């Protein structure tokens, strides 16, 4: 329902979502909260990268979860 | 099935007007499978080699990207241990205005322009970035070792 | 004696030199946080100090951000300050005039900072005929067209059903014209399908031309790129040019952007010259020139002719959005000089390379100490 996203800076930011919110949605949630486009972000959860066609319940994360926002890739 | 026209016509256009340095044929059985030989580009550590690939059209093809696998052993930092290549699009995904010929061309280009700052095989990328000249030396050795005498 | 070119000068020197350090996060926090996300890369047998060492060495926590939006964000909180930029967040972006008018006219001869956002048109290119009996908007694929026996809808990114203004008689026709089973679930704008072949293909062509038409009045837009531009106070119409500041996902850092002096190279376009190119991005319908210009503006230094080719041909149409505000050299150069204090205080060294090498090391140590902690059972 409402989740956390921790950056490497330790800047935790909290979002209100829905179990049937697509992962492409959370990134736009983040866009509205941080002014970072979704194409310039990558979310991982408990090791695993999250892909754009899936939902939080399909990754099995609800209530007080932390997603790591990753803002450097190669 | 074996249609649509799109796959049919792409497969004709590939056999009719092929990509210089690239041969790409359908498999007799399975029209969505493709045997590909790409020549080592001139002015590259793979010059004078021939490299076998398989290209598969997934069953959603026109909008899923085709899967590509190097069969031939190659010393390149954008091809992993299992001959997989990064087909990733930059701040975008695969559109259907991208066809098989674009991916074939793209692999070709990648052979000329090895990118170690986007590694898929870390040991070789890591050696490509510090001892480039020793990387390339081994690259030429491998193409002699695995990519010459292949037809 | 506090210029506009003094802020360009100082922020460019400082990014170039200290990289990730301009943010002013302590190395001990980088280390801990990276340790946290990387705990699971450590091998579980052998001597742990060596296994940890191996992970800590391969790390790249100190390498600067890559997200174009996180870069532009941190430019903002320098030039404007925390509370400064927090209330520049508010300002809604103005989409760029066909020709470039609103931007030119939104550029007084103060010390201003435009922040741009750039949107790509993420319109559906998939459609699926389906029975209504089995639809379920929270079950099916989003950003797609659905063709029911008697209605033609779009499921959008959030999973809203949006009707596409078609009678049920046209829908009926279309549904029933499309019989060959691999075109039941397929793509809208296939170029190999011929209206003058089948009724099926005429249908698939027609439904596609509907959707294309409707869709040019629907917010399909999603954000793709982020940057800033800096417009220092001049004393002329020529002694005035602009300085764009970006990064890019998996491409380059602001540090890299400055070290190949792209900002300067784009300031040698002219202000009208930049905006004219930038304006054409959103208005051309030729992919080859959308690609060309995109490369010219947004590629890392030097890869301008190969950044947007083959697989990275730009096919989505784009929408440039800008918002402006002003920069008090005095608050910005205090923001920067306050960062330089932090660096010199906590990461002392007489080369800057040395100050960074100290940062990294202190990061690595922190990280090593957290992992050492975490993995003692």
């Amino acid at each position: 329902m409402q989740i956390f996203v921790k950056t490497l800076t330790g800047k935790t930011i909290t979002l209100e979502v829905e179990p049937s919110d697509t992962i492409e949605n959370v990134k736009a949630k983040i866009q509205d909260k941080e002014g970072i486009p979704p194409d310039q972000q990558r979310l991982i959860f408990a090791g695993k990268q999250l892909e754009d066609g899936r939902t939080l319940s399909d990754y099995n994360i609800q209530k007080e979860s932390t997603l790591h926002l990753v803002l450097r890739l190669r | 099935a074996g249609l649509p026209r799109r796959i049919i016509k792409e497969t004709q256009r590939l056999l009719a007007e092929p990509v210089p340095g690239i041969k790409a044929e359908p498999d007799e059985s399975n029209a969505r499978y493709f045997h590909v030989v790409i020549a080592g580009p001139q002015d590259s550590p793979f010059e004078g080699g021939t490299f076998k690939l398989e290209l598969f059209l997934p069953e959603e093809y026109p909008m899923a990207a085709p899967k590509v696998r190097f069969m031939t052993k190659i010393y390149h930092p954008n091809v992993d241990k299992l001959g997989r290549i990064c087909l990733d699009i930059l701040k975008d995904a695969w559109s259907p205005a991208l066809q098989i010929r674009t991916v074939l061309l793209s692999i070709q280009a990648l052979l000329s322009a090895p990118n170690p700052d986007d590694p898929l095989a870390n040991d070789v990328a890591e050696q490509w970035k510090t001892n480039e000249a020793q990387a390339i030396e081994t690259a030429r050795a491998w193409t002699r070792l695995y990519a010459m005498n292949n037809i | 004696e506090k210029t506009g070119l003094h802020v360009h000068e100082k922020i460019k020197h400082m990014v170039k030199n200290y990289g990730t350090m301009i943010t002013g996060i302590p190395a001990e926090i980088l280390g801990q946080n990276e340790a946290e996300i990387s705990v699971g890369y450590v091998k579980k047998m052998g001597n742990m100090k060596e296994n940890i060492a191996e992970v800590v060495r391969k790390s790249e926590m100190t390498q600067p951000t890559n997200s174009c939006g996180k870069a532009s964000n941190e430019v903002c909180d320098l030039l404007l300050g925390t509370e400064g930029a927090s209330e520049f967040e508010k300002s809604s972006y103005q989409v760029l005039s066909g020709d470039g008018s609103n931007l030119k006219g939104s550029l007084p001869n103060k010390n201003l900072l435009v922040r741009v956002e750039m949107d790509r048109f993420n319109a559906p290119q998939k459609y699926q005929k389906i029975k209504r009996e089995e639809f379920n908007p929270e079950t099916a694929e989003k950003n797609k067209i659905y063709l029911l026996e008697d209605q033609l809808v779009y499921l959008d990114i959030f999973g809203k059903v949006i009707d596409l203004g078609q009678t049920s008689d046209t829908c009926h026709r279309l549904f029933n014209a499309i019989t060959t089973p691999f075109y039941q679930n397929y793509i809208l704008y296939d170029e190999y399908i011929d209206p003058e072949e089948s009724a099926e293909e005429a249908a698939m062509f027609e439904m596609g031309e509907i959707v294309k038409a409707k869709m040019k009045n629907i917010d399909c837009w999603t954000a793709t790129h982020s940057f800033t531009i800096f417009v220092p106070e001049s004393d002329s119409e020529d002694t005035r040019t602009l300085y764009p500041y970006q990064a890019y996902w998996t491409s380059h850092t602001l540090q890299q952007w400055f070290s190949g002096d792209k900002d300067e190279k784009l300031s040698r376009l002219g202000i009208d010259g930049y905006i004219e190119k930038l304006a054409l991005l959103g208005t051309t319908t030729d992919s080859k020139i959308r690609s060309s210009i995109y490369g010219e503006l947004f590629s890392p230094p030097g890869k301008e002719h190969v950044f947007c080719t083959g697989m990275n041909e730009k096919f989505s149409p784009l929408r440039v959005k800008f918002k402006v505000t002003e920069v008090n050299p005095e608050i910005a150069l205090q923001n920067l000089e306050e960062v330089q204090e932090f660096i010199d205080t906590n990461y002392p060294g007489e080369n800057a390379k040395d100050q960074c090498e100290l940062y990294k090391i202190k990061a690595q140590e922190a990280m090593t100490k957290q992992l050492e902690m975490r993995l003692l059972i």
